[PDB]
C-alpha cells in the first residue's frame, strides 16, 4: 500500500514506547528468578 | 566483458550498503563473529571450561555475560567443529568453548575484509587510502592481543573471554601478573589514546568556535554548504588563539589532520608490541634496583613497592578460582594480607 | 590615560605574545608556584608519611627514585582536610616529613587550570570567537578536581588523594577498583567510550581529511606545503570524503556538514570524560561500580561464578594487601 | 502504608513520581508530530 | 540515492504493518517457547539450575583431556544420575 | 648519574618549550 | 516503482528476524526461576 | 522432537504469511 | 501487581494521547 | 504559530525553548509548569515513600529522602526520632500534589491559552530584560518570597512544635526554639570560617539556635534586599560591569545554584545537624568512628587496657593524640577525628577522648548506637547492594548520605556547566558575534602579527 499513511510519529512513538517495556521487562528480571542473588 | 567483469559490475554496484570483491570475505565473517557472539552469550555457559555461568539463559546480565574461551586443556587448539574434539557434536562444541575460535577466527578473517572494503572503496571513489591504514592499528591490537598473547601463553583460556566483565578481569589480571601499567608500551599506548580523545575534543571545539558567519541562524549549522568552496572556521583566528593560549598552534590544515591520525594509531601500535612482549611474560615487571635496595633496607618505600604488594594479593586471591584447571588450594594461612583486612 | 587604565589595557591586550587577561592574572602566579613547588619536590624532597603512621614514602629522585616510580606523595592522613599551609608546620622538616608539598602544589595548580578555563573564555571573547572552547576544557579539568579535590573530600583525607607521580597514578587507580569496583561503574564505562571513542574518530577524521587532500603538490614534496596558512579555500574534498566513508557504512551514516562533524568530534569525548569525571566525583561518596557478587545461584543454592566474581576476587586481593599497617578494624570504611 | 482507605489506590501511588518523566518524552513526541520544525 | 525505496516510505505504510504485525511476533513468540519448552538448554548443552552439581557434589565439571574431552562432558552429565 | 640523566633531559625539554615557542617560525597568511 | 527484494532488503532481515526471535527468547528467560 | 516444531511453527506460519501477502509483488518483479 | 501496570499504561497512552487528538483535529501544535 | 521554527525564530528545535525569550506569557507559562513539576514529585514522591514505609524500620534503610526532611521540621516523629504518626507526612505528600494540579493548570493556560506577551496586556506584569528597574523589582518581589520562607522555617522552630534535636538532654527530641541566635559575631562568623578540616564552614553549624537565628537573620536580609531593589535601579559601576539580558541573568543563576548544589553535597555528606544521622543514616566520619568505638568496646570488655595498647605502627591501636593532641581515635579513622555526634561526645573531656569515661562511663545505649551506625556506613553499589564494593549479596542499602551527595555533586557539576556556556554565549550575543566571525570584519586579521 502506499507510503505515508501511517504517520512517522506516530510509528516512533510507539516503537520507543515498544523498547521501554522491553528493557523494563529486563531490568525486572535483575531482581526477579535467575539472577537475583536471592 | 566475460563472466568475471560482469561478477565485479554487479559486485561493484551503487546499492545502500556497498558489496565489493571484499564483501565477499567480509559480510559472512563479521556476520558470523556478530552472531556468535550474541548466541553464545544468549544461551551457551562456560560452566565445563572455566567453573562459570555466562548466558542470559543461565541469569547473567548484558555486563556479565561471555563467550568464554575454551578450557586450558585444549591448549591452542583451532578446535573445529569438525574437528578432534568435538567430532561434529554442535552441543558438545558449545561446551567445548568451539564458539571462542569461531569468533576469534571469523572475527579476525572480518577485520582483513574490512581493510580490504577500505581499500576497494578508495579505490573506486579516487581517494588515497589513508583510512585503511589507520585502519591497521586495530588490525594490530586485535591480533597482537587475542591471537598472538594466547599463543604464547600455555592455550587459547588466557586470551580474553568475549564479554564486559570478562575483559575487565583481562584488565585486573595483566595488572596483578604482568604490571602491565609499568609498561613503557602500554604507557605509550596511553598517550595515544588520551592524546587522540585529546585531538577530537579540542579540534572540533576550535573549529565550532572559530566558524564564520555564514547565515543568519543562531542555530549555525545550516549555515554550511558541502560543495562549498571556503573554509567555513578561521584558521588564522584559530592560531592566533591557540598560540596565545597555549604558545604553539596548529598553521597547516593538513598537517593537523595528518597528526590527528598519527597520533592514535601509532598509540595502537605501541601498546600492540608491549603484548606481544607479555605473550611471553616478558614483562616490564620490576626495576631490579629498586629491589636490590627494599631487600637490602626495610624503611626503604616508594609508589613501586607498593603496586607490587597489591600484584601479590590478586595474584593469591584471584588464582584459584580463575585458572581451575591448575587445583590450586591456598590455605587461609599463607594468603597475603595485611593488618584486620 | 591614567596608569590603572593604561595597566588593565595591557593586561587585557590583544597583542601579547601570550595572553594575560584577568584570569590570567591569577593563573600565572599560581601556576608558577605550583611547578616551582612541583619540580623541587620531585627532585627532592624527603621521605612523606602519606598514610599517617610513620611510615614514610619516599617520593624523589635523590631518594632512590626514577620517573616511573618518583611522586610527589599526598599530605598525611593524620591532617585529613585539614588545611597545612607552610606557616602551619613549626619547621620545614616537619612540613616535608607531613606532606606539605602535595597540598601546596593541588591548591595552587587547581586555581590555576580553573583561571586557565577562564582564560580561554576571555581571549575567546577579545578576538571575537565563540566562547565554548573552555567548555571543552571543563571535561579534563573536572576529571582534576574529581582526584585532587572531590575525593579526598568524600573519603576525609588529601591523603587519598591522586598521588603527583606515574607509579602513584597506578597505587590511585587500584586502590579505586578494590574499593569502588569502578570498572563495573557505568560512568567510568562511559569515560572508556569518551576516549576510546575520542581515539577512534581522531583516527578517522585525520585519514578521511588526509585521504581527500586536493592535489597541489609533487610527489617530491610534502603534501602539507599544499596547504597554505589563511587560504580561503578548503585544502580536501569534504564531498569525495563523504562519499567514501557513506559508502564504508552507509550514506546516512556519515556527515556531509562540516559543521556538524566537527560538533560530533567535541561532543563525543567531552560528555564522556564529563561522566568519567561524575563517575570519579560520586564514587568519592561511595556510590560504586554494579555489584553482582554472588548473583547467580542454581537450584540447591550452590554460588555459580560468573566473571563478575573473578573481578570480585581480584579485587579483594587489592583491598587484602592495600596500606597493610593502616588497619586495626575489620572494615575499611575510608 | 497510606491510611486504609486510601490502600487501593497503592498500585497508582506506586506510578506517580514517574509522571515528571513522561512529560520530558512528551516533548519529544510532540516534536516528531510538527516534524522538529 | 541508490534505488531502494525509503524507509520512512516502506515503515509508515499499511501494507508493511499488515506483513509485520505477524512476522514479528511469530518470531518473538517462537524464541519465547524456544526457552519455555528447554529446547535452548539441549541444544546448547547450558545446565538447567539442577543441573550444575549432582546433590552432594561441589567440583566443577572442568574438561581436562583435549581428545576425550566429549567423552568427559557425557561422564560429568551421567553424574548427575 | 640518574638523577643528573632525568633532571638533564627534563631541563632539555623546558628550553626545547622556550625555543619553540618564541622562537618558532611565525606562520604567515597568504 | 521500486523492487522489493534487494541486497539491502536481505541484509536488514540477517539482521532484524534473529534479532526478534532472541528478544522473545530473554524475554522468556525473565519468567525462569531456580 | 516435538518441540522444534512448537518453536519453528511460528517461523514458517510467517514465512508463509508473507509469501502470501508478496507473492504477486514477488512474481511481478521476477 | 496488575493494576501499577494497567494504570501507567493509562498515564502513558494520556500523553500521546493529547497530540493525537489535536493532530487529528487539526489544532495549534 | 509565532516563532515556532527555525526559520522564523533563528533556534533548531534542540533549543526550542531559546525561541521563547522575548515571549513573556509564554515563557511565563514554561516557568509556572515547571514548577508544577517540581511541586508535583514533591507530593507524590512523599506519598511513595509513605506507603512504602515500615515505620519500626529505620528511615535510612528504606530508600526515603523526602520523609527524613519532613521529620527534621519535628513533624511525626518523637523522643529518638522513632515515629509517632505518619499522618503530617501524608498531608505534606497530599498537598504538595494538589498544589501541582493548580500550578499545572495555569502553566498550562499561560503557554498555550494566554497572551504571548505580557507587555500590551500588562505593564505590570509585562517586562524587557533591558530595563533595568523592572528586573531589580523582580528581584525584589522574590526575595521578599525567599525571606518569607525563611521567617516560616523561624516561625516552625519557635511557635509549631518546634525542630528534631539530634542534640537534645538526655537524647534527640523535638524541642521547640525559645532562645535563637541573633548575636551577628555568631552568625556571621560561620561564614568567615575556612572551608578545611576542623572548622566546615558553615556546614559546621551544629547547633539548632545557631540555625533559627541564621534564618532571621537571611529572613530579614532577603526582605530588606528585596525592598531595596524594588526601590532602587542598579548604580553605574553595576551597569558597566554586567551583560544585561536574559540569557546573561540566567547564566547568573545557573553559577549561584552550581555554588549551592555544591554546598548542598557537602552539607549532606557531614553535617548530622539538620540532616540528622537518626533519619539519614551517619555520616562517613561517624560511621568509622562508630567502627573505632565498637572493636574499643569489645576488647576493653575482654580486659585491654586500650589506652595503653601499642598498635603495629607505634601509634595506639585504640586510641591516639590529633597532630594538636586531643586523644582521638586510631587507626585510618585517625583522619576523622573532627566528628562530634551526640552518641560520642559524653566520653569527650577537655583534652578529647577521656580515658577514665571510656573505661568506666560507657553506656549500653552508646554500644548499640556505635554497632548500627558502624554497620550503616554510608558505602554501597549502584544497584544497592551495602558495603564494600567485595561484600556478597544479602543486604539491601544505600545510605540517603551517598544518594543525596552523588545526585547533587552531578547537578552542581553540569549547572557550572551550563553556567559557563549561557555566560560566554550572552558575552558574545551581546557584543554580537555568537553566530560566527565576519568575513568581511575579521578582528584578527586587523591586529598585529605576534611575531
Ligand atoms: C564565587 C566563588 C569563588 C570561589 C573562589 C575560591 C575560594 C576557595 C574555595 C574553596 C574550595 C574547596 C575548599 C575545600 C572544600 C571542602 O573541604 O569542603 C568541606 C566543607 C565541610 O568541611 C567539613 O565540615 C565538617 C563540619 O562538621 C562538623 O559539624 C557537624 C555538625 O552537625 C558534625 O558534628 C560533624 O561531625 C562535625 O565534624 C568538619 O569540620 C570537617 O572536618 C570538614 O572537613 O564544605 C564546605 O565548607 C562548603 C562546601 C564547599 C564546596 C565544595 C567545593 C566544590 C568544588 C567543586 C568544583 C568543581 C569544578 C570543576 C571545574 C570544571
Ligand atoms: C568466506 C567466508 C568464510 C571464511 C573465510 C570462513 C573461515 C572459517 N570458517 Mg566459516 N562459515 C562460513 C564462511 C566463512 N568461513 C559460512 C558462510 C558458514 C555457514 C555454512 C560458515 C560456518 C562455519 C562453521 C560451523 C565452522 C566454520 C569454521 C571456519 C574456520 C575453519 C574453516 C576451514 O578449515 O575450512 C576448510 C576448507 C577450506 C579452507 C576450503 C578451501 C577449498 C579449496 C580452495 C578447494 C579444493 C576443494 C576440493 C576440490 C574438495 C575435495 C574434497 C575431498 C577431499 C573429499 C575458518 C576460520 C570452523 C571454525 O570456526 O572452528 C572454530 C567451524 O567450526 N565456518
Ligand atoms: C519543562 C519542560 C518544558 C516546558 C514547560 C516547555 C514549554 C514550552 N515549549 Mg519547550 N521544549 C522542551 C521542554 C519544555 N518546553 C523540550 C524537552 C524540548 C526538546 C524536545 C522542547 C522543544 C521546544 C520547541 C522546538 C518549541 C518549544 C516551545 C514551548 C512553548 C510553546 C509550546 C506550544 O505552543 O506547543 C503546543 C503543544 C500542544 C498544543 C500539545 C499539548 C501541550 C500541552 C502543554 C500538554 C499538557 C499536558 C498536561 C498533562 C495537561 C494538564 C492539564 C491539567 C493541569 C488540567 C512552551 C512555553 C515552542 C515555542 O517556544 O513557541 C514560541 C517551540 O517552538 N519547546
Ligand atoms: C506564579 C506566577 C504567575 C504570574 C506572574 C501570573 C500572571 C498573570 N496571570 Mg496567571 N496563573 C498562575 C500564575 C501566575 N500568573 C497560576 C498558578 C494559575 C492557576 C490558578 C494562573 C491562571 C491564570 C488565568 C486563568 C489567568 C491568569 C492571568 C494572569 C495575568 C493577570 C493577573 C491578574 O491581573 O490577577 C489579579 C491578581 C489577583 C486577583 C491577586 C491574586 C491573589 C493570590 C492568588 C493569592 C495567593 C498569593 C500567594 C503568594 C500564592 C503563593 C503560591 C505559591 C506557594 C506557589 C497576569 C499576567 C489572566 C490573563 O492572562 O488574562 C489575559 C487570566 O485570565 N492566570
Ligand atoms: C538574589 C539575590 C540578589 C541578587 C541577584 C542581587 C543583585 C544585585 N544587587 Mg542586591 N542585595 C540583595 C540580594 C541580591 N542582589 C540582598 C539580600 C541585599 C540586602 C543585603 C542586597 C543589597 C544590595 C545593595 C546595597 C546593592 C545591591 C546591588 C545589586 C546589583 C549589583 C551587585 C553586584 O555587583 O554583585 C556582585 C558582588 C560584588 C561585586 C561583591 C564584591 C565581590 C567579592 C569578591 C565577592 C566575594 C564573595 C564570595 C565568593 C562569597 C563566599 C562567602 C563569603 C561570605 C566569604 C545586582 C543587580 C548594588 C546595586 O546596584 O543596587 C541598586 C548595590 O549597591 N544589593
Ligand atoms: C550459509 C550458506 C551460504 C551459501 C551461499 C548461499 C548464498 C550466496 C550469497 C548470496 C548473497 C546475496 C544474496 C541476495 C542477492 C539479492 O538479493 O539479489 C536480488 C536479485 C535481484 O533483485 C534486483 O536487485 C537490484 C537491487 S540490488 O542489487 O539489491 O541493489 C535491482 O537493480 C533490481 O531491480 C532487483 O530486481 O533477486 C534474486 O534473484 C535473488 C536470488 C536469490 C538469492
Ligand atoms: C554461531 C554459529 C552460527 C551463527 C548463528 C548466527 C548468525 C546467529 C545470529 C544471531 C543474531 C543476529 C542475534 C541477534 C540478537 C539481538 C539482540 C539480542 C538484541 C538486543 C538489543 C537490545 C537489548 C537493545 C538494547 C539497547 C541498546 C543497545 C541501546 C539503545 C537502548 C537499548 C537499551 C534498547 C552458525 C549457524 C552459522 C554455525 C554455528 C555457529
Ligand atoms: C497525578 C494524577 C493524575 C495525573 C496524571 C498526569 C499528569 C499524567 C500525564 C501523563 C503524561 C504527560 C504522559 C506522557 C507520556 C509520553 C510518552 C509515553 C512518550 C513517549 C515518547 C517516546 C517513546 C518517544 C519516542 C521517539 C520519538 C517520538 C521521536 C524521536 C525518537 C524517539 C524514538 C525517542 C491522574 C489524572 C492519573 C489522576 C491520579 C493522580
Ligand atoms: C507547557 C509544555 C509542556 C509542559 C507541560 C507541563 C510541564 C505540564 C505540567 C502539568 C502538571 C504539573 C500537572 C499536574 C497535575 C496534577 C494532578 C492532576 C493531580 C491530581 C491529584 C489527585 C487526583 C490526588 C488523588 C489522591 C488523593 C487526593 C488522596 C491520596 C491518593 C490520591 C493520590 C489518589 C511540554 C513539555 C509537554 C511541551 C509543550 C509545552
Ligand atoms: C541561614 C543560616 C545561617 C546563615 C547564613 C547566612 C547569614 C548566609 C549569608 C550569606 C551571604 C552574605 C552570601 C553572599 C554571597 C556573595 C556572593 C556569592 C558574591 C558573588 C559575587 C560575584 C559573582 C561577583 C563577580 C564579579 C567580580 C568578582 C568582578 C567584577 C565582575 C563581577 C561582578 C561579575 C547560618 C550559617 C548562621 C546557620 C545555618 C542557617
Ligand atoms: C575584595 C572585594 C572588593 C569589592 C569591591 C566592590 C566595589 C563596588 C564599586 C566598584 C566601583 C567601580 O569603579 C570602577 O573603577 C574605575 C574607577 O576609576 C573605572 O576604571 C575604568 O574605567 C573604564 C571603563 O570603560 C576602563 O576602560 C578603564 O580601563 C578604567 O579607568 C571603572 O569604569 C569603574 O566602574
Ligand atoms: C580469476 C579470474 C580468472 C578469469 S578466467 C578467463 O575468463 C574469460 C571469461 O571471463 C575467458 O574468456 C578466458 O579464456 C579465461 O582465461
Ligand atoms: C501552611 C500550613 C500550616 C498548617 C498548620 C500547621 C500547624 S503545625 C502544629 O502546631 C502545633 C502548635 O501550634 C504543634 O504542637 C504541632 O506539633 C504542629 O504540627
Ligand atoms: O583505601 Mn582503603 O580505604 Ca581510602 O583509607 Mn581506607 O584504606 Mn586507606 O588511606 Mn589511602 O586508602
Ligand atoms: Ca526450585
Ligand atoms: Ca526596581
Ligand atoms: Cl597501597
Ligand atoms: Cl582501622
Ligand atoms: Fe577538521
Ligand atoms: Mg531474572
Amino acid at each position: 500500500s502506499e507510503g505515508g499513511r501511517i504517520p512517522l510519529w506516530i510509528v516512533a512513538t510507539v516503537a520507543g514506547m515498544g523498547v521501554i517495556v522491553i528493557v523494563g521487562l529486563f531490568f525486572y528480571g535483575a531482581y526477579a528468578g535467575l539472577g537475583s542473588s536471592l | 566483458r566475460g563472466w568475471f567483469d560482469i561478477l565485479d559490475d554487479w559486485l561493484k554496484r551503487d546499492r545502500f550498503v556497498f558489496v565489493g570483491w571484499s564483501g565477499i570475505l567480509l559480510f559472512p565473517c563479521a556476520y558470523l563473529a556478530l552472531g556468535g557472539w550474541l548466541t553464545g552469550t544468549t544461551f551457551v555457559t562456560s560452566w565445563y571450561t572455566h567453573g562459570l555461568a555466562s548466558s542470559y539463559l543461565e541469569g547473567c546480565n548484558f555486563l556479565t555475560v561471555a563467550v568464554s574461551t575454551p578450557a586450558n586443556s585444549m591448549g591452542h587448539s583451532l578446535l573445529l567443529l569438525w574437528g578432534p574434539e568435538a567430532q561434529g557434536d554442535f552441543t558438545r562444541w558449545c561446551q567445548l568453548g568451539g564458539l571462542w575460535t569461531f569468533i576469534a577466527l571469523h572475527g579476525a578473517f572480518g577485520l582483513i575484509g574490512f581493510m580490504l572494503r577500505q581499500f576497494e572503496i578508495a579505490r573506486l571513489v579516487g581517494v588515497r587510502p589513508y583510512n585503511a591504514i589507520a585502519f591497521s592499528a586495530p588490525i594490530a591490537v586485535f591480533v597482537s592481543v587475542f591471537l598472538i598473547y594466547p599463543l604464547g601463553q600455555s592455550s587459547w583460556f588466557f586470551a580474553p573471554s568475549f564479554g564486559v566483565a570478562a575483559i575487565f578481569r583481562f584488565l585486573l589480571f595483566f595488572q596483578g601478573f604482568h604490571n602491565w601499567t609499568l609498561n613503557p608500551f602500554h604507557m605509550m599506548g596511553v598517550a595515544g589514546v588520551l592524546g587522540g580523545a585529546l585531538l577530537c575534543a579540542i579540534h572540533g571545539a576550535t573549529v565550532e568556535n572559530t566558524l564564520f558567519q555564514d547565515g543568519e541562524g543562531a542555530s549555525t549549522f545550516r549555515a554550511f554548504n558541502p560543495t562549498q568552496a571556503e573554509e567555513t572556521y578561521s584558521m588564522v583566528t584559530a592560531n592566533r588563539f591557540w598560540s596565545q593560549i597555549f604558545g604553539i598552534a596548529f598553521s597547516n590544515k593538513r598537517w593537523l589532520h595528518f597528526f590527528m591520525l598519527f597520533v592514535p594509531v601509532t598509540g595502537l601500535w605501541m601498546s600492540a608490541i608491549g603484548v606481544v612482549g607479555l605473550a611471553l611474560n616478558l614483562r616490564s615487571y620490576d626495576f631490579i634496583s629498586q629491589e636490590i635496595r627494599a631487600a637490602e633496607d626495610p624503611e626503604f618505600e616508594t609508589f613501586y613497592t607498593k603496586n607490587l604488594l597489591l600484584n601479590e594479593g590478586i595474584r593469591a586471591w584471584m588464582a584459584p578460582q580463575d585458572q581451575p584447571h591448575e587445583n590450586f588450594v591456598f590455605p587461609e594461612e599463607v594468603l597475603p594480607r595485611g593488618n584486620a583486612l | 590615560a591614567n596608569l590603572w587604565e593604561r595597566f588593565c589595557n595591557w593586561v587585557t591586550s590583544t597583542d601579547n605574545r601570550l595572553y594575560v587577561g584577568w584570569f590570567g592574572v591569577i593563573m600565572i602566579p599560581t601556576l608558577l608556584a605550583a611547578t616551582i613547588c612541583f619540580v623541587i619536590a620531585f627532585i627532592a624532597a624527603p621521605p612523606v608519611d602519606i598514610d599517617g603512621i610513620r611510615e614514610p614514602v619516599s617520593g624523589s629522585l635523590l631518594y632512590g627514585n626514577n620517573i616511573i616510580t618518583g611522586a610527589v606523595v599526598p599530605s598525611s592522613n593524620a591532617i585529613g582536610l585539614h588545611f597545612y599551609p607552610i606557616w602551619e608546620a613549626a619547621s620545614l622538616d616537619e612540613w616535608l616529613y607531613n606532606g606539605g608539598p602535595y597540598q601546596l602544589i593541588i591548591f595552587h595548580f587547581l586555581l590555576g587550570a580553573s583561571c586557565y578555563m577562564g582564560r580561554q573564555w576571555e581571549l575567546s571573547y577579545r578576538l571575537g570567537m565563540r566562547p565554548w572552547i573552555c567548555v571543552a576544557y571543563s571535561a579534563p579539568l573536572a576529571s582534576a578536581f574529581a582526584v585532587f579535590l572531590i575525593y579526598p573530600i568524600g573519603q576525609g583525607s588529601f591523603s587519598d588523594g591522586m598521588p603527583l607521580g606515574i607509579s602513584g597514578t597506578f597505587n590511585f587507580m587500584i586502590v579505586f577498583q578494590a574499593e569502588h569496583n569502578i570498572l563495573m561503574h557505568p560512568f567510568h564505562q562511559l569515560g572508556v567510550a569518551g576516549v576510546f571513542g575520542g581515539a577512534l574518530f581522531c583516527a578517522m577524521h585525520g585519514s578521511l581529511v588526509t585521504s581527500s587532500l586536493i592535489r597541489e603538490t609533487t610527489e617530491t614534496e610534502s603534501a602539507n606545503y599544499g596547504y597554505k596558512f589563511g587560504q580561503e579555500e578548503e585544502t580536501y574534498n569534504i564531498v569525495a570524503a563523504h562519499g567514501y566513508f557513506g559508502r564504508l557504512i552507509f550514506q546516512y551514516a556519515s556527515f556531509n556538514n562540516s559543521r556538524s562533524l566537527h560538533f560530533f568530534l567535541a561532543a563525543w569525548p567531552v560528555v564522556g570524560v564529563w561522566f568519567a569525571a561524575l563517575g570519579i566525583s560520586t564514587m568519592a561518596f561511595n556510590l560504586n561500580g554494579f555489584n553482582f557478587n554472588h548473583s547467580v545461584i542454581d537450584a540447591k543454592g550452590n554460588v555459580i561464578n560468573t566473571w563478575a566474581d573473578i573481578i570480585n576476587r581480584a579485587n579483594l586481593g587489592m583491598e587484602v594487601m592495600h596500606e597493610r599497617n593502616a588497619h586495626n578494624f575489620p572494615l575499611d570504611l575510608a | 502504608k497510606l491510611p486504609e482507605a486510601y490502600a487501593i489506590f497503592d498500585p497508582l501511588v506506586d506510578v506517580l513520581p514517574v509522571i515528571p518523566v513522561l512529560f520530558l518524552a512528551l516533548a519529544f513526541v510532540w516534536q516528531a508530530a510538527v516534524g522538529f520544525r | 540515492t541508490t534505488g531502494e525505496r525509503p524507509f520512512s516510505d516502506i515503515i509508515t505504510s499499511v501494507r508493511y504493518w499488515v506483513i509485520h504485525s505477524i512476522t514479528i511476533p511469530a518470531l518473538f513468540i517462537a524464541g519465547w517457547l524456544f526457552v519455555s519448552t528447554g529446547l535452548a538448554y539441549d541444544v546448547f548443552g547450558t545446565p538447567r539450575p539442577d543441573s550444575y552439581y549432582a546433590q552432594e557434589q561441589r567440583s566443577i565439571p572442568l574438561v581436562t583431556d583435549r581428545f576425550e574431552a566429549k567423552q568427559q562432558v557425557e561422564t560429568f552429565l551421567e553424574q548427575l544420575k | 648519574m640518574e638523577t643528573i640523566t632525568y633532571v638533564f633531559i627534563f631541563a632539555c625539554i623546558i628550553a626545547l618549550f622556550f625555543f619553540a615557542i618564541f622562537f618558532r617560525e611565525p606562520p604567515r597568511i597568504t | 516503482s521500486y523492487p522489493i527484494f534487494t541486497v539491502r532488503w536481505v541484509a536488514v532481515h540477517t539482521l532484524a528476524v534473529p534479532t526478534i526471535f532472541f528478544l522473545g527468547a530473554i524475554a522468556a528467560m525473565q519468567f525462569i526461576q531456580r | 522432537d516435538w518441540r522444534v516444531l512448537v518453536v519453528l511453527l511460528p517461523v514458517l506460519l510467517a514465512a508463509g504469511w508473507a509469501v502470501r501477502n508478496i507473492l504477486p509483488y514477488a512474481v511481478k518483479q521476477v | 501487581v496488575i493494576a501499577q501496570l494497567t494504570m501507567i499504561a493509562m498515564i502513558g497512552i494520556a500523553g500521546p494521547m493529547i497530540i493525537f487528538l489535536l493532530a487529528v483535529r487539526r489544532g495549534n501544535l | 504559530a509565532t516563532n515556532r521554527d527555525q526559520e522564523s525564530s533563528g533556534f533548531a528545535w534542540w533549543a526550542g525553548n531559546a525561541r521563547l525569550i522575548n515571549l513573556s506569557g509564554k515563557l511565563l507559562g514554561a516557568h509556572v509548569a515547571h514548577a508544577g513539576l517540581i511541586v508535583f514529585w514533591a507530593g507524590a514522591m512523599t506519598l511513595f515513600e509513605l506507603a512504602h514505609f515500615i515505620p519500626e524500620k529505620p528511615m535510612y534503610e528504606q530508600g526515603l529522602i523526602l520523609i527524613p526532611h519532613i521529620a527534621t521540621l519535628g513533624w511525626g516523629v518523637g523522643p529518638g526520632g522513632e515515629v509517632v504518626d505518619t499522618f503530617p507526612f501524608f498531608v505534606v505528600g497530599v498537598v504538595h500534589l494538589i498544589s501541582s494540579a493548580v500550578l499545572g493548570f495555569g502553566g498550562v493556560y499561560h503557554a498555550i491559552r494566554g497572551p504571548e506577551t505580557l507587555e500590551e496586556y500588562s505593564s505590570f506584569f509585562g517586562y524587557d530584560w533591558k530595563d533595568k528597574n523592572k528586573m531589580t523589582t523582580i528581584l525584589g518581589f522574590h526575595l521578599i518570597v525567599l525571606g518569607i520562607g525563611a521567617l516560616l522555617l523561624v516561625a516552625k522552630a519557635m511557635f509549631f512544635g518546634g525542630l528534631y534535636d539530634t542534640w537534645a538532654p538526655g537524647g534527640g527530641d523535638v524541642r521547640v526554639i525559645t532562645n535563637p541566635t541573633l548575636d551577628p559575631r555568631v552568625i556571621f562568623g560561620y561564614l568567615l570560617k575556612s572551608p578545611f578540616g576542623g572548622e566546615g564552614w558553615i556546614v559546621s553549624v551544629n547547633n539548632l539556635e545557631d540555625v533559627v537565628g541564621g534564618h532571621i537573620w537571611i529572613g530579614l536580609i532577603c526582605i530588606a534586599g528585596g525592598i531595596w531593589h524594588i526601590l532602587t535601579t542598579p548604580f553605574g559601576w553595576a551597569r558597566r560591569a554586567f551583560i544585561w539580558s536574559g540569557e546573561a541573568y540566567l547564566s547568573y543563576s545557573l553559577g549561584a545554584l552550581s555554588m549551592m548544589g555544591f554546598i548542598a553535597t557537602c552539607f549532606v555528606w557531614f553535617n548530622n545537624t539538620v540532616y540528622p544521622s537518626e533519619f539519614y543514616g551517619p555520616t562517613g566520619p561517624e560511621a568509622s568512628q562508630a567502627q573505632a568505638m565498637t572493636f574499643l568496646i569489645r576488647d576493653q570488655k575482654l580486659g585491654a587496657n586500650v589506652g595503653s595498647a601499642q598498635g603495629p605502627t607505634g601509634l595506639g591501636k585504640y586510641l591516639m593524640r590529633s597532630p594538636t593532641g586531643e586523644i582521638i581515635f586510631g587507626g585510618e579513622t585517625m583522619r576523622f577525628w573532627d566528628f562530634r555526634g551526640p552518641w560520642l561526645e559524653p566520653l569527650r573531656g577537655p583534652n578529647g577522648l577521656d580515658l577514665n569515661k571510656i573505661k568506666n562511663d560507657i553506656q549500653p545505649w552508646q554500644e548499640r548506637r556505635a554497632a548500627e551506625y558502624m554497620t550503616h556506613a554510608p558505602l554501597g553499589s549502584l544497584n544497592s547492594v551495602g558495603g564494600v564494593a567485595t561484600e556478597i549479596n544479602s543486604v539491601n542499602f544505600v545510605s540517603p548520605r551517598s544518594w543525596l551527595a552523588t545526585s547533587h555533586f552531578v547537578l552542581a557539576f553540569f549547572f557550572l556547566v551550563g553556567h559557563l556556556w549561557h555566560a560566554g554565549r550572552a558575552r558574545a550575543a551581546a557584543a554580537g558575534f555568537e553566530k560566527g566571525i565576519d568575513r568581511e570584519s575579521e578582528p584578527v586579521l586587523s591586529m598585529p602579527s605576534l611575531d
